This record gives structure tokens, C-alpha cells and sequence, in this order.
């Protein structure tokens, strides 16, 4: 009976790994800023590209939930 | 290690190079200990009025005092 | 803190005269603004030159250094003595050896830990320090002191 | 000039190399040993002890061993016009391995252990341990 | 009818990743600050930006859970 | 509702990801205090900010659990 | 509609590892750029090759969800 | 009275998740004492603060286990 | 084919470890290239070798998925 | 031979985390010893304090496992 | 019955733990090569020993994925 | 009907964390020996202590698995 | 009874964790040999000790799996 809700909840679990990846990204960002502020403006650019993948994958996950909570 | 014992890197390097020089072969060891002879005469002052004068012929006693 | 390098034997022309002249100039320039000056020296000639006029400022003097050949061990001792008395700014006066018939007196404004902590060392960000910068800096600085004394004394000799 | 590695291996008493062109140079960093070649990034490193191993461009296979106690290494990028990348290995005592001995090494190790048995000062213990390190390195490095 | 509660709990079993990412963020911030204090004003500036995503993900990690309790 | 008792446990499982993060954060704090001690007053402040999130997140991981024990 | 959405969510659970790998890879990119900007363009390239695996695997993963939604 | 025991056993995961994190904290303390033996205090205080936080989290999880075991 | 579909879905959790190993390899490659670009190609060789193993593992699970999708 | 055995088995999942924490502790001890042997007797001391939690925490779960085996 | 196929899908979960080991080993190879290329061909040999274990520990479970499928 | 086997297999699963801890410990040992080769006896002693703790936990979980199997 | 297969398969998951440890251990060699290529011998000894322990763990896991299979 609770098929759709359970499946959506199980699908939503990858947000943890997504957040871990984003944390690693921004940790490397702050570390590279501490190691060389002169190229700070460059590093953030690459960091955004990482988000351009990570959140995108995350977005797909949420879409699947929207597909699965209503069949 | 030397930073924790309250020691300078120069002191550590010198006191280790001394041991390395002790691990030399005699023909080269003579020249090594020859080019690394030490003699100093420190003279401490405080607005004139010399507090002390002391000689040094060894690296260890030179760094300690 | 003014480290004046000089000799212990006479008949050396007038190189120690120029060294002591530059030292007097530096002391009289920096004592007006109110900077408390200390004097380290190498050789008895600078001592005889500055005893009567600036003998109330000596901190530590070394001599009999030119007896045996100059070596890095002789310089490390003086560098350690300078570091144990860590001042806010250090100057080094010596004679540069241009050619066999020409020298030149110089003054080296030397970096110190007080002056290093007040800078973020952004200029060295291009260099990859294998240990972290904060862990290797104190050793690089001691090496810098020793090498400075070494080269300066060689040129003076 | 050329796209080689401009090594200068220098001790206070003798400069063994000044602008020697080589291919690769191994050095015992404080973290671990590492081999510098052309294209290597700018870097500064502290050395602990051990056997520098030089390899000239003409040699390739032939090498040169040199024991170093302590010091620094400075790798500096190549200027745009020079076309060659430089490296400076400063050592407080840079000996060749041919001039080393394994018996006096063990004798000095024994005397160090004797002196450090009365462990009271931190510097004495530290010196005993570091001497053990360097003398074991000399023994393993000597021929 | 506790299957809705089960789905809400499962969807809520991903805040651990958000927490790990935030810990990595602030750990790298503190490390890079101890390495170079003078640049703190920049290290914080990027850090919040990372949070500007992570907490938002965390909000999703909450919202659907509440939805899974009712819908 | 027996399944409610399971739901709460699952909602508590996230603490395993929480505490890890907290640990990592304080670890970095100690490393900083081992590198540049003279700015402890800075680092702890930033550390508190991190806790200001994590504890709050942890509270959520508690609250719904208790809610899931009743609803 | 049990097995369909169940298998979909279960297969979708494995994108967190993809996100973690992406985060680690881009963190290495940022650090390398901080240490050696002169070969910046030479690093970005390699990271794209990594995507040529990771995202592709993720794509397969997502595709399998659809293959399990209308099997 | 069968589901309560399973709920408690499932809630016990945060114990291992917390021991992970206490280990990291004390490892950082050890490394800090190795890099700067001159500072033993000001490392044990922060360590004890983190210990208090993680002990509170463990107390929460054990309390909820005992609760669900009889409720 | 319900239980078969569930088996095929459960088969695809190992993809996370594959992606994590891939990220580790490419991170190490990027860092080594940031250190010594002159050993680019050689490193690439070693990298590809490791990737082959991971790729094989990936393909293996995919094959099993097909098996568990039909048999 | 029922649910009590399942619960007492599920309680044992925390031993992995406890073992990882102990491994991190003693790895940090070993590293600190290799770095600065001259404070060995100090580091071991702190290490024991860590055990004063970690092992104890593990024991708790083990005890609770028996509590879940004869509840 | 078909339920046995699930056992096969469980036997492939050890895969994706082997992948992290292979990744770590080959990443260490890459880093040690970038640091000291002079000894390249030695380090490769050591990896041939490591893969001597992991390459078995993977396929062994895959054999179980067959043995616990048809039986 | 065969629930004891399930409980035993579920209890055995902490060997993963035990092995992770052992590997991290011996990796720290090997690194500290590569750095400070004149200090191997003390490092080996601390490694033996850690291995004793970890083997104790492993034998505990194996004994509990045997108990739950042949209760 | 095919169900007894499942339990055995579950034990194999532990082997995955074991592989992770092995990888880390060998990395410590492959880095150490690059960090100190003079020795290459005692590191192998400690590696073999750790591998003996981990192989014993994996072997008892496999044996318990076969036992729960046939029994």
C-alpha cells in the first residue's frame, strides 16, 4: 500500500552522498584559497563546474521521486 | 623534534654533520676536521661593563652556553 | 641590532674604518627616531673603533675567528646567538669583494621573525613547500641567518 | 640554452656542481625521497639524510651517489629565454659514498647510545635518536 | 498504517551525509584559516556559499519526509 | 503501531553520520591549535558556527523520530 | 506497482558514490590548480575523462530505473 | 513484543557511527601533541568539549533504544 | 518477473564503489600531474590499467543485471 | 529462534565502527611516535583515555545484544 | 525458486568494496610514481601482488552469485 | 523458518569494519617505519595492542554468530 | 530450502570490507617504497603480517558462508 512513498524515500537517500561530494568540493576550494589566494577567482569557476554535475545528478533524483510518488 | 626541545635547526644540522664527519675515512677525515676547526671568544656587554668573557673550541659547548 | 663584521689583525688598509663609519651613520640615524639600538660585532677592530662612542650599546662581541679557516660551524654559532636575542630588525655591515683592487661597503637589511609574522608571505605562494610553510619557515629562517653571516664574512675576509 | 635540468649541488667547503645538466636527481626529503626532473614545479624542501643520486643527460644509466646529512633543495622553473629549469641542493655536509666507513659508524653509534643512556635533557634524547637515524642511514648507504 | 512513518524515516536517513559535508566544510575552513589568518574574510565567503546549497538539500531531506507522512 | 517503533530507530540512524562530522570538525580545530595557537579565539568561533547547524540538524533527527513514535 | 518503483529507487540509490567520486576528483583538480596553475588546462582535460566514466555509469544507472519502471 | 527489540537493535547503529568521530577527535589530539608538545592543554579542552557532544548523542541514542524497547 | 527485477536492482549497489575507486585514481593522477607534468603519459598508462579492472567489475555487474532481469 | 536472535545480531553492526575508531586512534599514535618519539609516554596516555570511551561503547552494544536475545 | 536470485544480487555487494581497494592501491602507485619515477617498475610489481588477492576476492563472490543462483 | 542463519550472517558483518581498522593501523605502521626506520619495536608494540583489541572484537562477533546459529 | 542460501550470501558482504583494508595496506607499501626505496623489506614483512590477519578473516567468513549454505 505504501509502495510509492517508500520508493520515493529510498530514492531520496543519495542526497547524503551528494552533500558529501559538495562538501569535499568546497573544502578543496577553501584549501586552495589558503594555498594561493591570487588565483582564487579562477578556482571557484572550476568548483561551479563540479556543482554543474553534482546538483544536476541530485536534481534527477528528486525528479524520480516526483515520478514515483504519483506513479 | 628540535623545535620541541628548544633547539635551533642550525644546532641540529651542525651537531649531526659532526657525527657524519666522524664517520669518514681517515685521509679525507683529516681534511674534513681540518676545514671545520672552531675557535671563538665571546665577550658579553651591558652598557659597557663587561659581564663575562668566555672561549669556545667545541661546537656543543659553543651552542650550549 | 647592528652586526658589524671586521677583522682582528691590523695593516688591513682602511676597510674597518669604513665599516665603523657606516655603523656610526646608521646608529645616529636610527637613534633619533627613538629605536633602541644594540651592537653585535666580529673582530677587535670594530670594538676599538666604537668603544668610546657607542660602548654603552654593545651586546655581544666575538673575535679570533680568522685564526682557523672560516666554516659554516663558526657562522651557525653567531646566527644562534642572534636568534636567541631575537630583535625587531637586524642590519649587517660588511665589505663586498668586487675585485683584487676594489671593494665596497654594504648594509643588509635582514628579515626577522617579527617582520615575518607581520607578513602573510604571499610572495612565496608560487613555491610548493614539501612540509607545510608554517613548519619549515623557522628552519629556513635559521638557515638564512647562517648563510647570510657566512657569505658576508667571506667577502669581508 | 637547452631543455635539461641545471643542477648545482653545493656544500660550504666545496661546490661539486654549478650548472651541471642532468636528467633526473633523487633527493631524500623529510617526508620521503623524491626525484626531480625538468618540468617539475617550483618547490622548496627540507632534507633529513641519505643518498642523493644524480643521473646526467649524457649518462642516462650511469649515476653518481652523494651522502647528505641535512639541508635544503630549491627547484626553480625555467625562464622563457633560458629554456632550462634549475635546481639547487644545499647540504651542510655532502660526502660521496666512496669516502664512508661502516666501522666508525657503528663505533659512533655505540658512543652516542652510551652518552644518551643518562637521559635527563630533552636535547640529549633527541640527539641520541637523530644520531641513531643518521648512522643507520650511513650504514645502509655505505658500500 | 505506519508505512507512511516508515517512508518518512527512510527519507530522513540522509541527514548524515549533509552533516558530514558540513563538517568537512568547517574543518577545511579552520585548517586554511590556521594556515593563513589574514585571508579569513574570503574563506568564510565561499563557505557560506556551500551551505547555501547543503542546507537547501537538507530542506528537501525534511520536506518530502513531512509529505510522506501525509500524502 | 509496531512499524512506528522501527521508523523512530531509522530516524535515529542518521546520528551515525552526524557525530562523524562533528568529530572531523573538532579534529581540524585541534590541528589549527597545533599550528597557529595564537589565534584560538578565532577558530573556536568558526567551530561554534558549524555546531550551530549540526546540533539543529541533530534535533530534527530526534524530533521526527519522537513524532513518528506517536503519529 | 510494488516491484517497479522499488527496483527503480533501489537502483537509483547508487548515485551517491558517483557524486562522491566527482567531488573527490574535482577537489584534486582544485588543489592541483592551486599548486601549479601553469598546467591548469592540462588538468581540466583529465577530469573530463573521469566524467566519461562516472556520469556515463550514472546514466546507465538512471536508464536501468526506467527499464525497471516499465519492464 | 518482537518489533521493539528490532527497533532498538536498529537504533544501536549510531553507537558505531559515534565511535567513528571520537576516534578521529583523539587521533587529531595525538597528532597535535606530536607536532607541538609545548601545548598539551588547549588541546584537551576542545577534545573534552567534543567528547561531551558525542557522549550526549550516544546518550540520546541509548535512551531512545531503551524507550522503544518498552514502548 | 518481480523478484528478478528486485534482484537486478539490488545488483547495482557496487557501482558506488566503482565510481569511488575511479575518483581516487583520477584524483591521484591529477595531483601527480600537478606535481610533475613531465611524467604525464607514463602515469596515464598506469591509470588506464587500473581503470580496466574497475571497468571489468562494472561490466560484470551489468551482465548480472541482465541475467537477474531475465533469469 | 525468533526475532530476538535477529535483534541481537543487528546490534552487532556497531562493532565495525568501534573497530574503525580504535584503528584510527592507534594509527595516529603510531604516526606521532614515528614523528616525535620523545613524547611516547604522553601519547599512549591520551590514547588510553580514548579507549576509556570506545571499547566501553562497544561493550554497551554487546551487552544490549544479550538484552535483545533474552528480552 | 526465483528468490535464490536475490542471493546472487547480494553476492555482488562485496564487489564495490573491492573497487575501493583497487582504487586506493593504484592511486598510491600513481602518487609514488609521480614523486619518484626512477623506481617505477618496482612499484608496479608490488601492485601485481595486491591484485593477486583482490582479483580473487571479487570473482569468488561472483562465483557464489552463480552458485547461489542455480545451486 | 531458518532465522538463526539470518541472524548469524547479519552479526558476522562487522568483519568489514574490523578489517578496515586493521588495514589503517598497519598502513600507519608501514608509513611510520618508512619515515623512521630506527623505531620499529615501539610501533610494532602499539600495532600489536591495537590488533589485540580488534581481534578481540572480531572473536566476540564470531562467537555471537556461532551462538545465534546453534542457540 | 533456498532461503539458507541468502544467509550465506550475506556473509560474503564482509569480504568486500576486507578488500578495502587490503588495498589500504598495500598503498602503505607502494607509497613507502617510493618514500624510502632503500629498505623495501621490512615493509613487506609488516604487509605480509597484516595480509595474514585479513586473509584469515576472509577465510573464516567464506567458511561460515559455506556452512550456512549446506549446514
Amino acid at each position: 500500500a505504501g509502495v510509492a512513498s517508500l520508493s520515493a524515500a529510498i530514492a531520496l537517500m543519495s542526497v547524503g552522498g551528494v552533500a558529501q561530494g559538495i562538501g569535499s568540493l568546497f573544502a578543496a576550494l577553501v584549501s586552495g584559497t589558503a594555498r594561493n589566494p591570487s588565483i582564487k577567482e579562477d578556482l571557484f569557476t572550476y568548483t561551479l563546474i563540479g556543482m554543474g554535475f553534482l546538483e544536476f545528478l541530485g536534481i534527477i533524483c528528486v525528479l524520480m521521486s516526483a515520478v514515483l510518488l504519483y506513479s | 623534534m628540535w623545535r620541541s626541545s628548544g633547539v635551533s635547526f642550525t644546532r641540529y644540522a651542525s651537531e649531526m654533520a659532526a657525527l657524519l664527519r666522524q664517520c669518514l675515512k681517515e685521509p679525507y677525515r683529516t681534511q674534513a676536521m681540518q676545514r671545520n676547526q672552531i675557535h671563538l671568544k665571546e665577550t658579553v656587554y651591558q652598557q659597557g661593563q663587561v659581564l663575562t668573557r668566555e672561549t669556545f673550541n667545541d661546537i656543543k659547548k659553543a651552542f650550549e652556553a | 641590532a647592528v652586526l658589524a663584521l671586521s677583522s682582528d689583525k691590523g695593516l688591513c688598509g682602511g676597510v674597518n674604518s669604513f665599516v665603523a663609519k657606516q655603523a656610526r651613520i646608521v646608529i645616529k640615524e636610527n637613534e633619533m627616531a627613538g629605536n633602541a639600538v644594540q651592537v653585535y660585532g666580529v673582530g677587535d677592530k670594530i670594538r676599538s673603533a666604537l668603544q668610546r662612542t657607542f660602548g654603552d650599546r654593545f651586546k655581544r662581541i666575538m673575535t679570533e675567528v680568522t685564526r682557523f679557516p672560516w666554516n659554516f660551524g663558526q657562522a651557525c654559532i653567531i646566527a644562534d646567538r642572534l636568534m636567541q636575542d631575537n630583535p625587531a630588525r637586524l642590519m649587517v655591515i660588511y665589505n663586498h669583494f668586487k675585485s683584487a683592487v676594489a671593494y665596497d661597503t654594504l648594509t643588509l637589511n635582514v628579515l626577522t621573525p617579527t617582520q615575518a609574522a607581520q607578513s602573510a608571505k604571499e610572495q612565496l605562494n608560487t613555491f610548493e613547500f614539501e612540509p607545510e610553510k608554517t613548519d619549515v619557515w623557522k628552519d629556513l629562517q635559521d638557515f638564512y641567518y647562517a648563510c647570510t653571516v657566512f657569505g658576508c664574512m667571506l667577502d669581508n675576509i | 640554452f637547452k631543455n635539461q635540468l641545471l643542477l648545482t649541488l653545493s656544500s660550504p667547503s666545496e661546490a661539486i656542481y654549478v650548472r651541471t645538466p642532468v636528467r633526473s636527481v633523487t633527493v631524500p626529503g623529510s617526508e620521503g625521497a623524491m626525484t626531480m626532473t625538468n618540468g617539475h614545479s617550483q618547490t622548496v624542501a627540507r632534507l633529513k639524510a641519505g643518498e642523493i643520486i644524480v643521473r646526467k643527460g649524457e649518462t642516462g644509466d650511469e649515476v653518481e651517489r652523494f651522502f647528505l646529512s641535512d639541508g635544503f633543495v630549491l627547484f626553480k622553473s625555467p625562464e622563457d629565454d633560458s629554456g632550462c629549469c634549475t635546481a639547487e641542493v644545499l647540504g651542510v655536509e655532502v660526502v660521496p659514498v666512496s669516502m664512508l666507513d661502516k666501522e666508525s659508524a657503528a663505533t659512533a653509534l655505540q658512543e652516542l647510545l652510551q652518552q644518551g643512556a643518562g637521559a635527563t635533557d630533552e636535547w640529549t634524547k633527541a640527539r641520541t635518536l637523530l644520531g641513531q637515524e643518521l648512522l643507520s642511514s650511513v650504514i645502509r648507504a655505505a658500500p
